[PDB]
RNA sequence: GUUCACCCACUAAUAGGGAACGUGAGCUGGGUUUAGACCGUCGUGAGACAGGUUAGUUUUACCCUACUGAUGAUGUGUUGU
RNA sequence: CGAUCCUUCUGACCUUUUGGGUUUUAAGCAGGAGGUGUCAGAAAAGUUACCACAGGGAUAACUGGCUUGUGGCGGCCAAGC
RNA sequence: UAGUGACGCGCAUGAAUGGAUGAACGAGAUUCCCACUGUCCCUACCUACUAUCCAGCGAAACCACAGCCAAGGGAACGGGCUUGGCGGAAUCAGCGGGGAAAGAAGACCCUGUUGAGCUUGACUCUAGUCUGGCACGGUGAAGAGACAUGUUUUUUCACUGAC
RNA sequence: UUAAUUAAAACAAAGCAUCGCGAAGGCCCGCGGCGGGUGUUGACGCGAUGUGAUUUCUGCCCAGUGCUCUGAAUGUCAAAG
RNA sequence: GGGAGCCCGCCCCCGGAGCCCCGCGGACGCUACGCCGCGACGAGUAGGAGGGCCGCUGCGGUGAGCCUUGAAGCCUAGGGCGCGGGCCCGGGUGGAGCCGCCGCAGGUGCAGAUCUUGGUGGUAGUAGCAAAUAUUCAAACGAGAACUUUGAAGGCCGAAGU
RNA sequence: GGUAAGAAGCCCGGCUCGCUGGCGUGAGCCGGGCGUGGAAUGGAGUGCCUAGUGGGCCACUUUUGGUAAGCAGAACUGGCG
RNA sequence: GGUAUAGGGGCGAAAGACUAAUCGAACCAUCUAGUAGCUGGUUCCCUCCGAAGUUUCCCUCAGGAUAGCUGGCGCUCUCGC
RNA sequence: GACGUCGGCUACCCACCCGACCCGUCUUGAAACACGGACCAAGGAGUCUAACACGUGCGCGAGUCGGGGGCUCGCACGAAAGCCGCCGUGGCGCAAUGAAGGUGAAGGCCGGCGCGCUCGCCGGCCGAGGUGGGAUCCCGAGGCCUCUCCAGUCCGCCGAGGGCGCACCACCGGCCCGUCUCGCCCGCCGCGCCGGGGAGGUGGAGCACGAGCGCACGUGUUAGGACCCGAAAGAUGGUGAACU
RNA sequence: CGCGACCUCAGAUCAGACGUGGCGACCCGCUGAAUUUAAGCAUAUUAGUCAGCGGAGGAGAAGAAACUAACCAGGAUUCCCUCAGUAACGGCGAGUGAACAGGGAAGAGCCCAGCGCCGAAUCCCCGCCCCGCGGCGGGGCGCGGGACAUGUGGCGUACGGAAGACCCGCUCCCCGGCGCCGCUCGUGGGGGGCCCAAGUCCUUCUGAUCGAGGCCCAGCCCGUGGACGGUGUGAGGCCGGUAGCGGCCCCCGGCGCGCCGGGCCCGGGUCUUCCCGGAGUCGGGUUGCUUGGGAAUGCAGCCCAAAGCGGGUGGUAAACUCCAUCUAAGGCUAAAUACCGGCACGAGACCGAUAGUCAACAAGUACCGUAAGGGAAAGUUGAAAAGAACUUUGAAGAGAGAGUUCAAGAGGGCGUGAAACCGUUAAGAGGUAAACGGGUGGGGUCCGCGCAGUCCGCCCGGUUCAACCCGGCGGCGGGUCCGGCCGUGUCGGCGGGUCCCCCGACCGGCGACCGGCCGCCGCCGGGCGCAUUUCCACCGCGGCGGUGCGCCGCGACCGGCUCCGGGAC
């Protein structure tokens, strides 16, 4: 029963929720178990990075964000081909590869290629056997650093480019942002109608001749 | 704390603070929002007007990301940039007019609320209001559209 | 079944009433008033009838008081007359 | 003389119909109508004597309470038997 | 005011929702007569077993506190209150006036937006049943309507290879 | 015949009269099956009713509600075509 | 500061003027969530609020806490305090843990619910130990005999039987 | 039963008006001058959270139905609750 | 004695009779701590304030909502200064 | 008055006078011939979670936050505590109004250019308006004085009167969005069924120099078993023909 | 009229293996309601929930797009936060209710059919030899069989593939055995077994100390050990243990080195030629259930029923037209995930025997019902049985003595032993049932006095040192800021937006500190010998204050009342 201006609410407690209440008293134990498993995996892969395979530079859909840069699922096949890295060899070297990614713009492709180049530049490849074969790095850069890399390997940081103060001209002063926006919206709305009217006018023009 | 709760002061009182002419029955008025039209219509019409009835157009697969568009007023515009940027303004005898990127600060549309200081500035944003553009032009800046 | 009611006979007279419309751990259960049935009216029907008929378990006092009886009881020093 | 929801009609060079464009359709805004007579607006036939449960002396069938219309009984005046 | 025989004016008898009759029969319901007797007039006496007392063994219901009455008021019939009548230890055998005695959160009546059994011309439906359409579902022979200038509807008669 | 309030006028009974069915059937059971009971059966049989020994009869009414009959002479008539 | 008044000069400091005000320092009164002074008021169901140095249990701090020279608990015709919830001592039993203060937490206070469990009263040495005829005498064992056993007498079930 | 018993009131001067008018109204703006506006008593105003209650009864006076009612139903005030 | 029929089912010479002391729908367990506008109960002290059975709406009349009555928290100010 | 005499308000028993009907509950009305009640001991009924609303306390403050995760420990004390380019992905608030396409919160004064046209365009200035009531603060004439007359800077109290006027209330204006009416002009990459602007009414949970976020506590309302006990019923799955 | 192949189909106690059932906390596939809410009730809600059926593991399921999105795009599945109580569904009522993106935990990808190339190049079974055999393998020898051409194996699968040309660089991966060196993180991996510090020290209580006091420094010794339990109380040191990158003896696991038997002649980029897709399936109508999915989200019986620049999706039905994104009708896969059952552990602001699981104990036991099923009550002597020898009454149960124990005033259902109720002793009382409140009185229980209680506490009268100096020590306050530090605000060296040093000046000189100076106070040691000084006692009730052991009496003043006698206007 309502009483003197209370908020109208509908609690969703009409089912047998007490039977399906999920407590969280195991949260610290779960965190400890995950930490122990992570440390065990890090000790398992002694020279390999703790975080794991390298992740590519990826932008976001859903124009809500439209600007944030995050880690991708894996490097695209075209990016690997441009960088000169075989897709199967990349998995064994520690490069995340997914075969579903597309490449529409050149900027992302070039950024990922540069990232792969930098990773191969700062990659130390241990030989299969103690006697170093071809493509194995020298023993000089093996004793100095045989430890893991904490955190993500080459972390992605969203960086913005600073713009210096300009000399704003009369044209930029006379630019009409609101009017341009309204005109563009109107043109987008009426583009099809204008085309239909043009088609009808052309039909009338060709009918006049006949 | 039950020590501070009211139930400790009601020990010894027969009705326990719920009347004796009419006992505290289980559900006299109805469970939940029962009787929105009947026997609670007075309350529902004097405290929640517009509760019953439909209005507007349905939108099946609505996405908040499509309509996401945060707004910032000219009242707080120089707060997006560092204070030294405004210090290096109205100075140097050059007319620097620094650029403030609204999209970088996290807003898409710039609104015209508030008073803008007499200092030229280049405002880059996806959308602009007419009054905000007028204020910027009067101050001596320029509105820049970005995608 | 009756309260009521009428008649027969006697007689001074067969006057009128109350007591939780006296009186069911006092009695009877005759008819109201469970369940089974029959008849007539009403209802399509299940069923209804201050409309009739028949058969249909009447539990307990040893408690307190009241009453009928029986020992008794405080005083007269004790008993008896 | 009539709320919600639904249907129907009228009006905008009205909005959406979802990746864009055109046309049917549909969903929208505003103004009327279709009706809720239990009329602030449930969609709704009976019986139970085979009955059941939570309650009421707020509410009936007994007695007892106020009153005496009615029933019974008794006076006052006096046209007359 | 009952029982039996005739009258029909039948609130509201009546013909297989059967009417009338009817030998025998009925732990079926009523009226009268003979005999019989304590049903009664009108109660009395006798016997056995209890009830009584004693030895032994020994519960239960019920229990606000407890129990003498007249009147008054009260919530409208008091064991308690008021005014009076009065009252004296502990008990035994009866007794049924009172404790509005004990029992079952009244069977009657009403309320509940509580139900259940049953009925139907109540509101929604459902098994079942009838009919129409599609598939299993084929082969042969004729014929007709319609469209139109080959198509469909196909009606009938035959075969079994499905069933 | 209502064990535990109703032994009856109630139920049942032979007798009497209707109704469906000739087996890919009548009645009925079954979520289901080339299922099952009648049926180890065939109209003098099975299934569904009404009244309830013998005698004498069984009057009139199809308006109403049922049941049943045929009928491209046909108003309504869903899906499919 | 100047001019003067009903010959000039002082007219002074509380480490001391001694006090009904002393502005030089200031309680016996200052747990300032404390203390002190005036007035007015005090009914109460349903109900609300405030204070509990009222009470039960456990936890974090704290009483150089209590305790086998005696803890909790229980009883009391003893001394008391608080309006009150309740609390502090004395005595007796008891034998091993308990409490005060500052905060926290709760399965935290019973006279009723025909309340749940358990125990005990009046009734009450009361109702009752009454369906189917019936027992008696003597002896034995035995501490103990109406009920057992033996012997005798009288009976019943009366072959669809006890 | 409503009002008025003064500062939120009077007297001037000047502006505005797309309203109204022959000039004028009428309203709104600014500047200046004038204070105990009848009696008696009270310190006032304002904003939120909000339990319980929504069965009443009685009495002076007025009064509806009823013959009357310790009857049913109203008006002011006061009580029990 | 054996066997067959098992609960909206069985069986019934039909009484709503029997179906393990229960039958107008058996027993056990679970949903289930089913719902109740209806009964009953609701646990320590002191202090202060302290009510209503009235408005309108509701298939509303033993109940709710809404105002009213009430408590608490305050806040804005005036002053025996 | 002091070896069988004192005081013990309270509690043990008894007597007297007055008052005094048994508790809880429903009820206008209970001691009731209304209901529960022999007695005693133990247990016993407003809890917890979630969503809100208001008030209070604390921290930060146009910001606030730790949800989740990660880095320190082998857990006594610890499943605690500290820290994070995670410090903010994300929630709330800082912007609202329309069904939506969308739009989206400031003006005023002065000089000039168009005819000041209550309209448009160029520069400068002030920069959240005004009235009334407004706790407080400022100026404050003058008075009160001081052992004598004058002059006189200082410590004061009162101070008529005059002002800036917090918070808050009433009103007048102003601004944003939707809608209605009358109307005149602006711009071009595409001169169009384009876009923008004015005045006058109206609707909004809006702006008008902000107040929110997190935690804790108290009360009230709900969903949950929901202060405790209580049904007649309904459904699912199994067991009974040893009685009948 | 027979024999010999093949396709379909039976018999075997034929040879060798496999499934059945149970548990079921978590999971998967079906079926599946009603109590309840809507104040009634029928759609809805409860709810894909209870009940019922089937199937496995340590996890299961899902899983690498016929995806999400419309952006400058992301890229398997699973879980947490958020999206969000939102879009959406609903007698649009009650109520129901996702997904995208973003941030994290984890992260691993792949394999067939088809198309095609290779002499079926493949696989199974039986015999012999060698290794080894307690999760039956590897090699060799068998004109020994079978399966397979109605298709096994290698390459190869959408991310393209295959075959040639000829550019580049070169030659390790795995399996089955035989051994060997390092005891491999809770800091020695897992399991088992045995051990590792310090008072029973001196007094004192007790029945018994683990109590109390003391012991070269809170006390004696150890302490990387001061958790816990037992022992006749409350124990770091009496014992077991506890701590420890402490010690010793065995078994197992994996990570590494040597040897044997082997299998294995395994690449990347450019160019040329070919190839590349799962059918009664998608889809359409339909109806039923479900979903937020709304002109139909998903699952489906029935009917129709495909195509290949094709098909699906793009959250409003249809037509036309461009786009964006995947490749369904085949399959495998750990991780972050859940776990009221099972094995073994740790912990608690939880209950402490009417509480906590029904069950602390011979508990699903006794017992009840024919059965499905229902289901209790029940802990405590004592440190140690030392559990009462023996005498005596009685047939015995039961007592009376005696004895053990600190205690039977603990005596085998025995710790503490309350209330209701009952028996007995002591006191009091008793004809208006009992009982209660207010006011007294009487009798008892003890309590506090006293063998007078006149309660004291200050001032005054009738053995040494203050007074006053010397030396030492300590303390307080103060200014010339005296001198140095310290310290706040400003000015200065720019000396090293926020953060540090120097001298000079002013101000607040702030309790932020010192060295000298002064004044004062206190203590110790010396003088100071007695008109001062301080003690003990008495005769004064002399001055002051609260008080009297109990019972009282009287006087004066005031306040509040009820009265009386007068005089005068």
């Amino acid at each position: 029963a309502p009483s003197r201006n209370g908020m109208i609410l509908k609690p969703h407690f009409h089912k047998d929720w007490q039977r399906r209440v999920a407590t969280w008293f195991n949260q610290p134990a779960r965190k400890i178990r995950r930490r122990k498993a992570r440390q065990a995996r890090a000790r398992r892969i002694a020279p390999r990075p703790a975080s794991g395979p390298l992740r590519p530079i990826v932008r976001c859909p859903t124009v809500r964000y439209h600007t944030k840069v995050r880690a991708g699922r894996g490097f695209s096949l075209e990016e690997l081909r441009v960088a000169g890295i075989h897709k199967k060899v990349a998995r064994t070297i520690g490069i995340s590869v997914d075969p579903r990614r597309r490449n529409k713009s050149t900027e992302s492709l070039q950024a990922n290629v540069q990232r792969l180049k930098e990773y191969r530049s700062k990659l130390v490849l241990f030989p299969r056997k103690p006697s170093a074969p071809k493509k194995g790095d020298s023993s000089a850069e093996e004793l100095k650093l045989a430890t893991q890399l904490t955190g993500p390997v080459m972390p992605i940081r969203n960086v913005f480019k600073k713009e210096k103060a300009r000399v704003i001209t009369e044209e930029e002063k006379n630019f009409k942002a609101f009017a341009s926006l309204r005109m563009a919206r109107a043109n987008a709305r009426l583009f099809g109608i204008r085309a239909k009217r043009a088609k009808e006018a052309a039909e009338q023009d060709v009918e006049k001749k006949k | 704390p039950s020590r501070l709760r009211k139930t400790r002061k009601l020990r010894g009182h027969v009705s326990h603070g719920h009347g004796r002419i009419g006992k505290h029955r289980k559900h006299p008025g109805g469970r939940g929002n029962a009787g929105g039209m009947h026997h609670h219509r007075i309350n529902f019409d004097k405290y929640h007007p517009g509760y019953f009835g439909k209005v507007g157009m349905r939108h099946y697969h609505l996405k908040r990301n499509q309509s996401f568009c945060p707004t910032v007023n000219l009242d707080k515009l120089w707060t997006l940039v560092s204070e030294q940027t405004r210090v290096n303004a109205a100075k140097n005898k050059t007319g620097a007019a620094p650029i403030i990127d609204v999209v970088r600060s996290g807003y898409y549309k710039v609104l015209g609320k508030g008073k803008l200081p007499k200092q030229p500035v280049i405002v880059k944003a996806k959308f602009f209001s007419r009054r905000a553009e007028e204020k910027i032009k009067g101050v001596g800046g320029a509105c820049v559209l970005v995608a």
